[PDB]
């Protein structure tokens, strides 16, 4: 059950940030005045991983330079950053046959593509993905799921719909559609292959995408073996479930409490509003994770680091974050 | 040689050299001239200065608590039976190294009870004790949000000194009469005092209205605040309400006048009893309750 090793898919989701991503990489932009990295890695940690692996090839200098300044690289560290540098800018197939290649891959394997902060403990996601891999011998990789907020009528980026088992939890089906941007389709077509199989369907809109993915050897084998398949969930989930082998299933894990990755810029909003609220109950400002942070929780959800100067006769607001070092003039809402 | 004529002599010195602290200057020096080495002829001699001192007060309680420590060390120098002169040396020493003391204290002070003025805070602030101000000054140094009333104490007319020594700083101050004090109880955060002396029961000492703040905040919950140099301590008890050392006027009832003359008599120093007092700061740690007779108790050694 132990020693586990982790991937991270950087320079993944670049020019996603249109105006951002030009000198600097995707990933050391800040969320909460802290790089979006150490959240991840902060994930990693309470996880449980031994040895940790990242893709960096655009603006990878900067990148490497900052694992060197990072609180990994000192001897005491659970884990040890090694970075893969590839060819500039290619798909996460081409990455998965560069490893398989290398071939470090032992056992069961972390991959997470882009950078999520979840509260959710992770201890449990592993328990259940050793005691379904124990149920069948052909079982591959495992999906995170977490419910939305009521109805996803402002989410439009990710309209992944799911298509999910009662009692296995299985994954059928991924689709994305124009509908409330643009009225153009309504259509959705179904493979009727797997109806008597599972019987108790249940199809859903309602879940958050989270790419956080426990993975089995099988994977960069499978990867090699077919190299026409370039994404991770669009074509490869799909094609898994339309018979391409006989016999292989893939997770689908639901749970309750907050995960949500981060990929476009209105949804990054959405998720600091929500690390500025309470929502991620251990993922506060105030534990201060990266040492050198120095927050103070303050009632109405003002946060303040030590050697914060303000002026006197000056109103602050609601769910609100003041770095070190800082100072505001007079008259400031 | 004369002390109440040294003592005279401060008048556009001050703040720097404390009322006591400069009393007890005064007392080593009168101690150094006619030998140290005699404990009959120096000690009586002392004794007969601190009555002749106490005679010459008007309206001062400070003035008798120095002299008191100073008694103590200098009975406690040489408790170890050690030479009649190294002793000695030390003792007359410990007349500038106890001036020296008063700011190594304020150094203190002025770093622990900022911690008690929180973010943005409105203040009422009554009396004025150099501890208290020193708080106020190097908060506004650390470049904390705070706002601050001022009260209308009637002895020399101390609000409007106390308004004055504000402006010089920067911090916006208005005036608040101490009839009107009651209705500013729900915009003003904490209340603060500076005393004149704190009793041997855990009361204080203090001006011409500091018991009915005392109250009035114990009314409406806000907390009440004491801050001095631990140096204002008396083996004093008032068990009264209104009882205490006075060379004046203990509430006087004049007969039918024309031209208008007697008129101003009132009691112009009060006490305030311990359950009034939240919070008790000084440079002997942070502590309030039975913390001050635990000191008088240590000293005394009774």
């Amino acid at each position: 059950e132990d020693r586990l090793q982790a991937v991270v898919l950087t320079d993944s989701y670049e020019t996603r940030f249109m105006p951002l991503t030009a000198v600097k990489p995707r990933c050391l932009l800040p969320l909460a005045n802290v790089p979006l990295i150490e959240y991840t890695l902060e994930f990693l940690a309470k996880a449980g991983v031994h040895e940790v692996f990242l893709i960096c090839s655009s603006h990878a200098n900067q990148i490497n330079d900052y694992i060197e300044n990072s609180k990994w690289n000192l001897p005491w560290s659970p884990f040890k950053i090694t970075t893969i540098m590839s060819p500039e800018a290619r798909c996460t197939g081409d990455v998965m046959r560069d490893l398989d290649n290398r071939g470090i891959i032992t056992g069961d394997f972390i991959l997470v593509s882009g950078d999520v902060l979840t509260n959710i403990d992770f201890s449990k996601m592993l328990e259940f993905h050793k005691k379904m891999h124990l149920q069948d011998k052909d079982h591959i990789s495992t999906m995170c799921l977490s419910k939305a907020s009521t109805y996803p009528k402002t989410r439009t980026i990710e309209p992944a719909a799911f298509v999910l088992d009662k009692s296995t939890s299985r994954c059928i089906y991924y689709q994305d559609l124009p509908l409330p941007s643009s009225r153009e389709k309504t259509s959705i077509q179904i493979d009727p292959e797997l109806l008597d199989n599972v019987d108790e369907f249940v199809i859903r809109n309602d879940l958050i995408d989270c790419r956080i993915d426990i993975c089995t050897s099988h994977v960069p084998l499978i990867f090699q073996e077919n190299f026409d398949y370039q994404s991770l969930r669009t074509d490869f989930v799909k094609g898994v479930i339309s018979s391409d082998i006989l016999g292989k299933h893939i997770y689908a894990y639901l749970t309750d409490e907050y995960a949500v990755r981060v990929e476009s810029w209105q949804t990054y909003d959405t998720i600091s509003q929500d690390f500025l609220g309470r929502w991620c109950y251990p993922l506060v400002l105030d534990s201060n994770i990266q040492d050198d942070q120095t927050y103070s929780y303050e009632s109405r959800h003002i946060y303040k680091e030590k050697d914060v100067v303000l002026a006197q006769s000056c109103k602050i607001g609601k769910c609100t974050a003041i770095g070190s070092g800082t100072k505001i003039g007079e008259g400031t809402k | 040689f004369n002390i109440t004529e040294t003592y005279l002599r401060f008048l556009e010195e001050d703040t720097e050299m404390t009322m006591p602290i400069a009393a007890i200057e005064a007392l080593v020096t009168l101690l150094r001239i006619k030998t140290p080495e005699t404990a009959a002829e120096m000690i009586n001699t002392i004794k007969s200065s601190t009555e002749e001192l106490i005679k010459s007060i008007p309206n001062s309680v400070s003035l008798r608590a120095g002299c008191d420590i100073f008694m103590r060390f200098v009975l406690r120098n040489l408790h170890l039976y050690g030479d009649w002169e190294n002793c000695k040396q030390h003792l007359i020493e410990n007349g500038q190294l106890f001036v020296s003391r008063a700011k190594k204290s304020r150094n203190k002070i002025a770093e622990i009870g900022v911690d008690f003025i929180a973010d943005d805070d409105i203040i009422l602030v009554h009396g004025y004790s150099r501890a208290v101000f020193s708080l106020l000054n190097h908060a506004a140094n650390k470049f904390i949000r705070f706002r601050c009333v001022v009260t209308e104490s009637r002895p020399s007319k101390q609000g409007n000194q106390l308004y004055t020594l504000l402006e010089q700083k920067g911090i916006p101050v208005t005036l608040i009469v101490d009839s009107a004090v009651g209705a500013v109880i729900d915009k003003v955060d904490k209340v603060f005092v500076g005393a004149e002396g704190v009793a041997e029961s855990g009361g204080i000492i203090n001006l011409v209205g500091t018991y009915s703040v005392g109250v009035l905040a114990h009314n409406a919950r806000k907390p009440f605040y004491v801050v001095t140099e631990s140096h204002k301590f008396v083996r004093m008890f008032p068990l009264s309400s209104d009882d205490l050392p006075m060379a004046g006027p203990p509430l006087d009832f004049t007969r039918r006048t024309d031209d208008l003359e007697d008129a101003l008599r009132g009691p112009t120093i009060d006490y305030t009893a311990q359950e009034y007092i939240t919070a008790l700061i000084t440079d002997l740690g942070v502590l309030t309750p039975s913390a001050v007779s635990e000191e008088l108790i240590k000293m005394w050694y009774d």
